[PDB]
Order: structure tokens, then sequence, then C-alpha cells
């Protein structure tokens, strides 16, 4: 807010994975198979 | 290590909190004798 406050980062950067807390788990009906986890496919029609 | 559980939360309670102080904004003056005085003449530190 300052121009004076030691930045943390760019400016143009909003949101970081800042340690592995961040790596929230899916909810139940959405399964994520892959590694990388970028989005979480909905169970799809039926499977549970 | 990865979420768990909480176990114990300190806190500072009540003026054992840190405070953070910036070295810039303390202003001192020394003010003690004479300068260019030689070995003979004795300074004199004007603790007031």
């Amino acid at each position: 807010a300052k121009y004076s406050i030691d930045p943390t980062t760019y400016h143009f950067v909003t949101h970081l994975a800042m340690g592995p807390e961040s790596c929230k788990k899916c909810p139940k009906g959405y399964f994520q198979p892959n590694i990388a986890g970028t989005v979480c496919l909905p169970c799809p029609s039926g499977f549970v | 290590p990865v979420g768990g559980t909480l176990l114990r939360t300190f806190t500072p309670a009540a003026a054992n909190a840190v405070y953070v102080v910036d070295p810039s904004k303390y202003v001192l003056t020394l003010t003690v004798g004479p300068t260019s005085v030689t070995t003979a003449d004795q300074v004199t530190f004007t603790q007031t």
C-alpha cells in the first residue's frame, strides 16, 4: 500500500502456492486422478 | 507435517508481545566536551 514498505513480490502476481497446506483435497463427488491436479473433474454419471 | 491436527497455540499474552522498532526513528545527541583537545586536556562527558 505504501510503495515504501518492503514488497513481497511483483505487482502483477496475485496468488501463490505457498507451502504444502495449499494442496487442498477435492470434496466428495469429485475425483482427480492426475498428479498435477489443475482441476477436479466431477465423478461422471453415477459413479460415487 | 502436513495437516494432521492442532496441538497448541502460544500467545503474546498482554505486554509480552513482539514490537517492531524503526532504528531510523531514534534520535540521539552526545555533546561531550571539546573535540580538538590534546592528550593533556580532559574531555568531559556530560551525562545530563
